[PDB]
């Protein structure tokens, strides 16, 4: 289990987000996301991370989901 | 390593056999460079005007990058 925690530069651009944008047959909107872990860097469309680090979190057992062993 | 300290810094790590990677910002200077060590792939050249240069070593580095950055 992994959360964000740090971003080296983010950057946004709406302009060019529009243009990168597309429409499928289902008449969704979708569009290109790579990831490049040599560089780190993650783009999508009009918004592209570069540093993302993340890290680990604890799972936290709920025990009211504690099975019935017999 | 179109610059001063660049030019020896180059010629001193050529010495020792290690693989070189140095930023430049004019085409001429590539130029020059290249003329002057002939061990220099174009692998070896990035940008300086940039940021650019961050990516490029993180590639023909594997995501591994560079030993020592002058």
């Amino acid at each position: 289990l992994y959360l964000p925690t740090r971003f080296t530069s983010i950057r946004i651009d709406p302009v060019t987000h529009r243009q990168k944008l597309y429409t499928l047959q289902d008449t969704t909107q979708a569009a290109d996301v790579v990831v490049d872990r040599n560089l780190n860097t993650v783009v999508a469309g009009g918004a592209l991370f570069l540093g993302a680090h993340s890290s680990v979190a604890p799972r936290r057992p709920q025990e009211h989901l504690k099975p019935i062993l017999e | 390593g179109s610059g001063g300290v660049g030019q020896a810094a180059i010629a001193i790590a050529l010495s020792r056999g290690c693989r070189v990677f140095t930023t430049v910002g004019s085409a001429e200077k590539r130029a020059y460079l290249q003329a002057r060590f002939p061990q220099l792939d174009e692998t070896c050249f990035a940008n300086s005007r940039d940021t650019s240069f961050e990516q490029h070593v993180l590639r023909h580095t594997a995501g591994k990058g560079v030993d020592l950055v002058l």
